[PDB]
C-alpha cells in the first residue's frame, strides 16, 4: 500500500508477483525451525524470552 | 482475475475494498464498478456466459 500510493508501480507489482515465492521459502524455513532442531541443545524458554 | 485486476496499477484509478477479504470484493474507477459479480455462483449464473 505504501508503495502504490508512493507512485511506485513497477516495483509494487514486481513485489506482488513475487509474493508466492516468498511464502513458499518462509513456510521452507517455520517447518526445518520446528521439525529439525528441537533437542535438548535448543534454548529453554526462559532464557528464549529474556 | 483477481490477480490480474490488480496487476500495474496506480493511484489515478481509485480502488475501494470491501470487508469480506474474499477474492474480487472491490470496487474499482472513477465510476466505482463493483467487481462482485464476478465471483462464481452456481444457483444462478453471474460473470459468465449464462
Amino acid at each position: 500500500r505504501m508503495l502504490v500510493a508512493a507512485g511506485k508501480d513497477s516495483e509494487a507489482a514486481y513485489f506482488r508477483s513475487m509474493l508466492p515465492f516468498h511464502m513458499v521459502r518462509f513456510a521452507r524455513i517455520n517447518q526445518i525451525i520446528n521439525e529439525d532442531l528441537h533437542s535438548v541443545f535448543s534454548l529453554p524458554d526462559d532464557m528464549f524470552n529474556a | 482475475l483477481n490477480d490480474y485486476l490488480l496487476y500495474m496499477y496506480n493511484t489515478r484509478v481509485q480502488v475501494n475494498y470491501g470487508p469480506t477479504g474474499e477474492p474480487l470484493d472491490f470496487q474499482i474507477g472513477r465510476n466505482q464498478y463493483d467487481c462482485n459479480v464476478f465471483r462464481a455462483d452456481f444457483a444462478t449464473g453471474t460473470g459468465y456466459n449464462g
